[PDB]
């Protein structure tokens, strides 16, 4: 039981770690998608001129 | 001057038309960075 605890406690904290991982991984690809858009928009707006 | 009785030049002109707009771009600069030091604990009174 005490090994069963102190096991629990770990494996609790890594699926904390394994959520945060997730979550910076979603919000790095929507930067990246904004920062692709804002490139695509400066070369149409030099077509565009 | 090579113009007509009128006046109107007989000559085409021309002007080397300007070389395009210019695209001007930024970039992320990154400078070196440190990290914290340790230093000596102390004893506490209870046990691990």
């Amino acid at each position: 039981p005490v090994m069963l605890e102190r096991t629990r406690n770990l494996v609790a904290q890594l699926t904390q770690f394994g959520t945060s991982l997730l979550s910076m991984a979603e919000h790095d690809d929507a930067d990246e998608l904004t920062t692709l858009l804002l490139q695509q928009g400066m070369e149409l707006a030099t077509q565009s001129i | 001057h090579n113009l007509s009785i009128d006046g109107q030049p007989l000559s085409l002109a021309i002007y080397a038309e300007p070389t395009d707009p210019k695209a001007l771009l930024t970039s992320m600069v990154q400078a070196s960075q440190g990290g914290s030091a340790v230093l000596p604990g102390t004893l506490s009174l209870y046990r691990f």
